[PDB]
This record gives structure tokens, C-alpha cells and sequence, in this order.
């Protein structure tokens, strides 16, 4: 055990579990022969890439899962979200920490994945014949983030039985209580809209049911932190 | 001991019938002796969730042209296959100029004469085409649609300046080459209700696969 | 209470880093994290919890070390003051340590639902203090 | 984890946790060209040095905090007592060792510090106008130790806040249980008085009250165990 700083930031953390970094690529930089080699995007480092703590979520014997979509989530949340809205364009690599605390008397396991370009799709009306469009907090939660209505088909009809196929890891209580994922910038173009398009989506879900005896902590508070890498900006606004 | 089979090429080659337009003389349907078919690789039923196992995609595309009575007979008649790039205006009549545009690749062709065949580029401005989209373009009606993953548009009709004197149909096959895929994704387990978006039956949610009695009985 | 601040009195002048330690004393079972945040002088206490997270701030998870220590970067009493008629060397440099349960109290059946924590504090080795000023409410009796 | 022996006297205890030697020196004896150069003092080795346990206490949620008084403790125990008694002077070191058997269910923190010429003073009537002075059972304790009456102010009119300033270290029941202390011969003189002059008191209170759900064992052992380090006497009688 040992704590390691960014900035201002401090969070205390085990040694150095498994990291998962998904694709097996790192958040690198953009080079000077792109498509914007005239404006220079300007890349922070000071204040805007440092540890952002969550509003711890609750997990419960009923929980369905949660999800948190991105950029979306920190362009609301500080200096960061600064940068995010008043700029044109953005790409960012990131490091994502998800961590439970629960006494050796509670079981669960919850599966931590990444997934691009996290399409959410809703009811439909029930029948199937009403074209229902997704709302805007269903589309982009923010940093509260959103629970899943039908986590067996990641509320998208896809199979969650196949997540695993993502930059994933797992949280099996009896084991462990931290996963670490980092993420790499994934899309079409180099750069894109930090406030329209949402590369991806952090997923967590209780694949295992949380359950312990009558007397111990109900709920388990999760802390997701996460810190931006090799952040860039262009066409401030 | 090989694998050539579980390549990529492998798995999506094959020419398969995308599009099948219907110009008869009399009828509700193409009163015109014309039609334009904006390409849409769903065509071929199946192609949709194989294609949507991976986030991005990248490819080009031949196509080859069927064309007979509806009786699957050969006629002598000559035909008009123009295809009008993305950003290109369609025409909106048997007689709109756009026919005639010179940047509208046209090929011709007798019923006779064997299949048109041609091959189309990755249009895309885009890197590459992109199945999911999470997001808007600068509640809504706009969300997950990634329009530069149009390929264009194929505009057909009977040569000539009046309408032609057979019913005819026209089937389109595509055989997509060179194909590359990034970041793969859970396979469809519930049924499309859309072309556009993801949106399944929040009823009629079905498991994966068939289900059994006891976890202890075969 | 400090030993720090009964020094103080006899001077009227100061200026260096502190350095505050706390000390998680409850059941060795339970776990969360608190989320500790200085507020330089000037700024004011945060609004809540978040706005305070993007200030400078510590996560404290007590599941890991039952310690952490947190220091003051700067701290001077020099700004001087003439208020009742009483002239008065004070502070205005009063920084403020806030702190939020960043998560809840957790613990497992067994386990008291309450624990306590132990503020302990002194400075760094630039501490400093200026003009001997004897001053105090005890004194000895006649 | 093991276990070390002086003599007939055998303790088990942990491998070697973090020990407070007070004011930074060691327990030594005293040279040669001295105030009785001629009364060569006799400096016992054998049973007189090794490991006393004293009657444990048992912590309780009210508990207020113990005190002993030193040399005192031991003028009554054993062949220690002996020599402090029948001889006119005496200078002597000390290891104390402190712990307590709780289980990773209960809760607490002890200060463990000790404190040169450790005055005691009582409460003077109430109103302040009575010069009552502190009794010989609360002077001098012997190895039974007395309880604390104003823990807040050490029943002598100084902030406990404050006690960290003397040779001092922690018991926090989520981390350590065992508590070690050396402590050298520290008075205005080479030598001095065993039965007079207590040049200093063991001093553990409870700062963060004890405490645990109904079921677990409600009081928790103290156990002082200590040893007498380069003891010398001088002046048989």
C-alpha cells in the first residue's frame, strides 16, 4: 500500500494490481503533420490532468449496473470541463479507478468494462412500434452517471454475456476490490467534439448479486477516480 | 492446420443481393420508368449484425447488375445505371438533368449483353465507416446518426425518351473486398426493430439462447 | 490545545508550513474514504463536497493507512490590526481545512457503527516567530 | 514473532515493532570519578534485571486512564523491591512494554508516554479554597496503579493535548497492539532516593474510547511487562 499524487490530488491506493490497458495501446500525444498543424493544440498538464474522485455510487443487493459516458461525464467537472466546452476540439487518453469497500462478509462480483461509441437504446413504447429516440440524460448522465434498466442486454440489445470482449476487469469481492483501466483515444478522426460525440462509456455491472447477513453494511460505496492523459485542445472559443 | 477461412475477407466476400428495383409499365410502384436506390448494405438481411460485430469498418464494394422480366426473361432493351456520388443531387424525374452530369458515373448496358460490374471506393470523409455513433451532430432525433457513411446513390432507368415497352427488375448484388475492422463488439442478441438505431422490444426481452429445465438434467 | 498555539501566545509575530496528522481510531474492520481539501485564505469554505474535490484535497482511504498527514503550505500572522482601540497583529491568512465523506461509513455485522479520529498537528522545520509578548489568563494567585 | 528470555523470565512478543527510546539515550550506568567513588555501587545483573508482569487491567468504555509511579511500582516486587529498599541510593533505566488482546473488532487508542517527576495534584476541596494534599495511595500507587480522576488535564492542571511532548507512542487497536518504551535515569542528581523520590510515571490513557457491538468481550487485558536496565545501588542497610 501507498499513495501517489497529481497536482493537488492524493488518493490513497493498493501497491499496483493488474492494469488493463485496453488494446494493449497508451494514450500518446498527435504529431505536427495532421489536419490542424497550423492551430497548435495546446496540451495541458498543470491542473487539467490530475485525480477526479466521483460521487460515490451505492452498490445494493437490487442494483441493476451503472454506466458513465465519455467525455460527457468531466465536461461539467472542473478545470477540465473548462477546457472540454469552450474549445473546438478534443482527444484524450484516460485512466480509469474503480474501487469498493466491503468487509470480508459481503460477496459480489462486478465486471468493469470499456465500450466505444456506447449506443444506448431504449423500450421502444413495449410493443416495438414506437421509434422513442434515447433523452439527453439517458445519452450523456454526467458524473451521476445512469443505471441500466436491462443490464442482460446492456439496455442496446447486445449480450452482456459477451462484454468481456472489451478492455475489461473484474471486481470479485472475495478477491480483490480495485480495477484499473487505462484508456486509449479511440474514434474515426484524430480529433472530434468533446461535447457532442461520446467516444465511449465506463460500465459497471453486478454480475454476481451483492449479499451479506443481516447486520453488516447494506451498501457498498464504489469510488471511481479517474485522470485524463495526454489531454489536447484546439479553436478556444 | 489453416485458418484462411476465419480471415476477415474471408468472412464477409460474396456477392449478395442487396437491392432489387421494380419498374413495371403498369403500377403503383416507379410510375416513372425510373428509380433511385440510395445504397444500404442491410439489404442483404443477414449482413447487418455480422457487420455490427465491429465499431468501425473499412472497405470497398463491387457490384453486379440483374436484370430481366419478371419472369426471369432477357429482352432487348437498353438500360441506365448512374450512380450519384454523396453530395450529388438524385433525379427527381425521368427527364432531370442530372442524368446527364458528367460527374454522375453512368454505365450502359443491353439486357442481353451479361451483368454490369463496377467497384466503389471507401467514400467515407471519415478514417472509416463507423456502425455506432454516441452522440449528436452540431432528447433528440439526430442521435446515433453518422451521415459520412453514405456510399451514394444508384439511380436506374430505361434508355430513352419514352418509357420502355417491358416490365422490368433489377437486382443489385454487392460484393464487399478489402476489408479491415477495429474494436469488436457483443453480437446482437435481441431482434432489430429499426435500421436506424439500436432500440429492441423491452417486452418481448428474450434469452440469448434456448433455455432447459434443470441446471442438472441434459 | 496544540503546544504549537500555547508558543504562539508569547510571541507576536509567525510564519511557516504546518502540518496536521490524522489518525483513524475505529474497528480495524471498517473502510471508506473522507476527502480532506484545503481552501487557501481568501477562498471560501466550498460549496460542497465537488467543489471541493477540484481544490487541493486528499482522498483518505482508511481501509489502507489509518494515517495521513496533510500540510499547510503557508501560514502569516503579519497583517496588523487597530480595531476597539486594542492593536492587534492578527491573521486574515486563515486557511481552511475541510472535510467530506467522499464515501460512507462501511462495516461488516460485528463492527461499532461509529469510530473517532485524532487531529495532531506542528509546524515544519521554517517555522519562525517574532517579538516576545508575555500574555496569559493564568497567573499566580496572591 | 518470537520469543525472548532474561533469566527465568520468558514473554512472547512480536518480532520487533517500533520502540521509543526517551530523549534519545540509552539506559547507562555511571563511571568511576563520581560523588561516592568509594561506596563502589553494586550493579545487579542476575535476577534482579529481567521481566515483571504486572497485574493486568482490564479496559472498560468508561475507563479514565492508569497511572505508576516509578521506581515505586517495583519497591514492592520481588528481589527489585528488595534491593531498593535495604540500599540508601539507587539510579536505574528502564524497558516498558505495554499490550493488549483484542480482537480486529474492537476499538480503541491508548497513549502510552511517560513523565519525569510526575506531580499529582488533587482537586483542592472543589470550590479551590481547601490546601488538600494528594494521599500516599495516590502519590505512590505501587504496582496495582491508580486511575485517573481528570484525565483532561493528567489530575495535575496540564492539557493530556499536550502529553505528546514526553517520550510517548500510540496503541490504535486497528494497527498495533504492543507498545515499547526505554526510558533513561533522568533526575537533578547521579543518584537519589527508591522510596522518596519517584523520578518519573507511566502514564496510558484512553483517548479514543473502547468500544464494540454486544457479544464481543467487553473488557480488554492490559498487560505492562518491564525490565530495570543498567540498575545500580549503593549503601546496604
Amino acid at each position: 500500500v501507498a499513495q501517489l499524487t497529481i497536482g493537488n490530488s492524493t488518493i490513497t491506493t493498493q501497491e499496483a494490481a493488474n492494469i488493463i490497458v485496453g488494446y494493449g495501446e497508451w494514450p500518446s500525444y498527435c504529431s505536427d503533420s495532421d489536419a490542424t498543424a497550423v492551430d497548435k493544440p495546446t496540451r495541458p498538464d498543470v491542473s487539467v490532468n490530475r485525480f477526479y474522485t466521483l460521487d460515490t455510487k451505492l452498490w445494493e443487493k437490487s442494483s441493476k449496473g451503472w454506466y458513465w459516458k465519455f467525455p460527457d461525464v468531466l465536461t461539467e467537472t472542473g478545470v477540465f470541463g473548462q477546457n472540454a466546452q469552450f474549445h473546438y476540439l478534443y482527444r484524450s487518453g484516460f485512466c480509469i479507478h474503480v474501487q469498493c469497500n466491503a468487509s470480508k462478509f459481503h460477496q459480489g462480483a462486478l465486471l468493469v468494462a470499456v465500450l466505444p461509441e456506447y449506443v444506448i437504446g431504449t423500450v421502444a413504447g413495449g410493443t416495438g412500434t414506437e421509434d422513442t429516440h434515447p433523452p439527453y440524460k439517458q445519452t450523456q448522465p454526467g458524473a451521476d452517471g445512469f443505471e441500466l434498466q436491462h443490464p442482460y442486454v446492456l439496455d442496446a440489445g447486445i449480450p452482456i454475456s459477451q462484454l468481456t470482449v472489451c478492455p475489461h476487469q473484474w471486481i470479485n469481492l472475495r478477491t480483490n476490490n480495485c480495477a484499473t483501466i487505462i484508456v486509449p483515444y479511440i474514434n474515426a478522426l484524430p480529433f472530434d467534439s468533446a461535447l457532442n460525440h461520446c467516444n465511449f462509456g465506463l460500465l459497471v455491472v453486478p454480475i454476481s448479486p451483492l449479499d451479506y447477513d443481516q447486520g453488516a453494511t447494506p451498501v457498498i460505496p464504489i469510488t471511481i477516480t479517474l485522470a485524463p492523459m495526454c489531454s489536447e485542445f484546439a479553436g478556444l472559443r | 492446420h489453416s485458418t484462411a477461412e476465419t480471415t476477415l475477407d474471408s468472412f464477409f466476400s460474396r456477392a449478395g443481393l442487396v437491392g432489387e428495383i421494380d419498374l413495371p409499365l403498369k403500377g403503383t410502384t416507379n410510375p416513372n420508368g425510373y428509380a433511385n436506390w440510395d445504397i444500404d448494405i442491410t439489404g442483404y438481411a443477414q449482413m447487418r449484425r455480422k457487420v455490427e460485430l465491429f465499431t468501425y469498418m473499412r472497405f470497398d464494394a463491387e457490384f453486379t447488375f440483374v436484370a430481366c422480366t419478371p419472369t426471369g426473361e432477357v429482352v432487348p432493351q437498353l438500360l441506365q445505371y448512374m450512380f450519384v456520388p454523396p453530395g450529388a443531387p438524385k433525379p427527381d424525374s425521368r427527364e432531370s438533368l442530372a442524368w446527364q452530369t458528367a460527374t454522375n458515373p453512368s454505365v450502359f448496358v443491353k439486357l442481353s449483353d451479361p451483368p454490369a460490374q463496377v467497384s466503389v471506393p471507401f467514400m467515407s470523409p471519415a478514417s472509416a465507416y463507423q456502425w455506432f455513433y454516441d452522440g449528436y451532430p452540431t432528447k433528440d432525433l439526430e442521435y446515433g446518426a453518422m451521415p459520412n457513411n453514405m456510399m451514394g446513390t444508384f439511380s436506374v432507368r430505361t434508355v430513352g425518351t419514352s418509357k420502355s415497352k417491358y416490365p422490368l427488375v433489377v437486382r443489385i448484388y454487392m460484393r464487399m473486398k478489402h476489408v479491415r475492422a477495429w474494436i469488436p463488439r457483443p453480437m446482437r442478441n435481441q431482434n432489430y426493430l429499426f435500421k436506424a438505431n439500436p432500440n429492441y422490444a423491452g417486452n418481448s426481452i428474450k434469452p440469448t439462447g434456448a433455455s432447459r429445465t434443470a441446471i442438472t438434467t441434459l | 490545545s496544540t503546544l504549537l498555539g500555547q508558543l504562539c501566545g508569547y510571541y507576536t509575530q509567525w510564519s511557516g508550513s504546518l502540518e496536521v496528522t490524522f489518525m483513524f481510531t475505529g474497528s480495524f474492520m471498517a473502510t471508506g474514504k473522507m476527502l480532506i481539501a484545503y481552501t487557501p485564505p481568501g477562498g471560501p469554505l466550498p460549496k460542497d463536497r465537488a467543489t471541493a474535490m477540484l481544490g487541493t484535497h486528499v482522498i483518505w482511504d482508511f481501509g489502507l493507512q489509518s494515517s495521513v498527514t496533510l500540510v499547510i503550505p503557508w501560514i502569516s500572522n503579519t497583517h496588523y490590526r487597530a480595531h476597539a482601540r486594542d492593536g492587534v497583529f492578527d491573521y486574515y491568512t486563515t486557511g481552511l481545512v475541510s472535510i467530506w465523506y467522499q464515501t460512507n461509513y462501511v462495516v461488516p455485522i460485528g463492527a461499532p457503527n461509529t469510530a473517532y479520529i485524532i487531529a495532531l498537528a506542528a509546524a515544519q522545520k521554517n517555522f519562525t516567530m517574532k517579538l516576545c509578548k508575555d500574555a496569559s489568563d493564568i497567573l499566580q494567585t496572591g
